[PDB]
């Protein structure tokens, strides 16, 4: 069509496995931290979809043309996020595909996707907060904020 | 679940408000959508100049619907002759779970809310980016925007092709601002920017000396 209507970049829809929008972090890994491990890994992928994430030479996020932030509140150290719920002594820790840890409130770096896929791919886990531990039900929301360019 | 329409929105100053579509695109759950404005400063703001309606609301699976910002009477207090900056913000509240030890995932969209008085309003695809100027300086250039116009550049390379895949920090330039950028030399300097739609034109350059201006 050589004429028509103003057609704009849409900005990303956030589109992940479960509906809830929720990643199931299994019982509180008692064990592995009193080893003084953190607990185990969990994956969670998030597609952004909608806003033509991929293009020739790159994608959106590795460009920095959107810039992504998770936003909680800091537990122990800046590297870790509060959990709220009954459990106590416990963090969560979140990490990018090179291991890059997430701080509250500041932006992940802009690196390379692998797999050249159209999703952008985190890591979890529990740590210690430094509080004594005791077992129960932990949950926590965090933002996951995409700034565009 | 619940996305924008745009990228980026340019708020005409000649009117008094517009709508920005919004859709929950989660097929199985309900979603609520809270809207804001924050100033240049990202500094959250609620009584104006500029305001977000409504606040929150509820997206019922699939549904669309919309946002509208408006201006108040102060609106008249901004500067008439170039642009000013806000952003607008849209967060997802997600249906609670009362899953045992989960972590729920909760999208924010801010995009730039460029508010375009009246008196420099421009009709639709019209490029005032080719007036950028590059200086040559110490590890890079100094890039100069005489423009009314918010100007985000977001490459910079010795071709087209440099200039929309090559590594380059984004930097947005105020209006009637310069700014300088870490860079490698180029002979023919080729730059790309984001426009009003969110497409990635790119610009020739030619320098004289260490000054560099677009192509004619
Ligand atoms: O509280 C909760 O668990 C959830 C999450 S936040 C929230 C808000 C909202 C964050 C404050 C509102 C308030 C709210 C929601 C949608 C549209 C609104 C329009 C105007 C005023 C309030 C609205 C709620 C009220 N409802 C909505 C209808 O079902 C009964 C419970 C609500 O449950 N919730
Ligand atoms: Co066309």
């Amino acid at each position: 069509a050589a004429f028509h209507g103003e057609v704009v970049r849409p900005a990303c829809t956030l589109a992940m496995e479960d509906a809830w929008q929720i990643i199931d972090m299994g019982e509180t890994p008692v064990r592995d931290l009193q080893n003084g491990f953190s607990g185990p890994e969990r994956k969670f992928s998030l597609r952004l979809r909608n806003c033509e994430f991929n293009s020739q030479g790159g994608n959106l996020f590795s460009d920095s043309r959107i810039r992504v932030t998770f936003d909680g509140v800091r537990g122990e150290t800046p590297d870790k996020f509060n959990l709220s719920g009954q459990a106590k002594g416990i963090n969560l820790q979140i990490a990018d595909v090179r291991g890059n840890i997430a701080r509250a409130g500041k932006v992940m770096p802009a690196i390379p996707l692998t797999g050249n896929e159209e999703a952008l791919d985190y890591t979890l886990r529990i740590v210690r907060n430094g509080k004594k531990l005791e077992a129960g039900n932990y949950f926590a929301v965090l933002g996951f904020r995409v700034d565009y360019e | 679940a619940v996305s924008l329409d745009r990228t980026r929105a340019v708020f005409d100053g000649s009117e008094k408000s517009m709508t920005l579509d919004i859709s929950n695109d989660n097929k199985q759950l309900p979603y609520l959508a809270q809207a804001w404005i924050e100033n240049e400063n990202q500094e959250k703001i609620i009584t104006g100049p500029v305001i977000a309606t409504p606040p929150v609301q509820r997206l019922e699976p699939g549904a669309k619907s919309m946002v509208r910002l408006s201006t108040t009477p102060d609106i008249s207090k901004l500067p008439q002759d170039r642009e000013s900056l806000f952003y607008f913000n849209l967060r997802e509240i997600p249906p609670r779970s009362e899953k045992a030890n989960v972590l729920q995932i909760a999208l924010q969209t801010k995009i730039k809310l460029f508010y375009r008085p009246a008196a420099i309003k421009t009709r639709p695809n019209e490029v005032w980016q080719d007036q950028l100027i590059l200086n040559k300086v110490s590890g890079g250039y100094r890039i100069e925007n005489p423009t009314p116009y918010y100007v985000t550049v977001i490459g910079l390379g010795g071709s087209e092709k440099q200039a929309e895949e090559g590594e380059f920090e984004t930097v947005m330039l105020s209006p009637r601002s310069e700014q300088t950028v870490k860079s490698a030399n180029y002979n023919t300097p080729y730059l790309s920017y984001i426009n009003d739609y969110g497409g990635r034109p790119v610009l020739s350059f030619i320098c004289n000396g260490s000054r560099c201006s677009v192509k004619k």
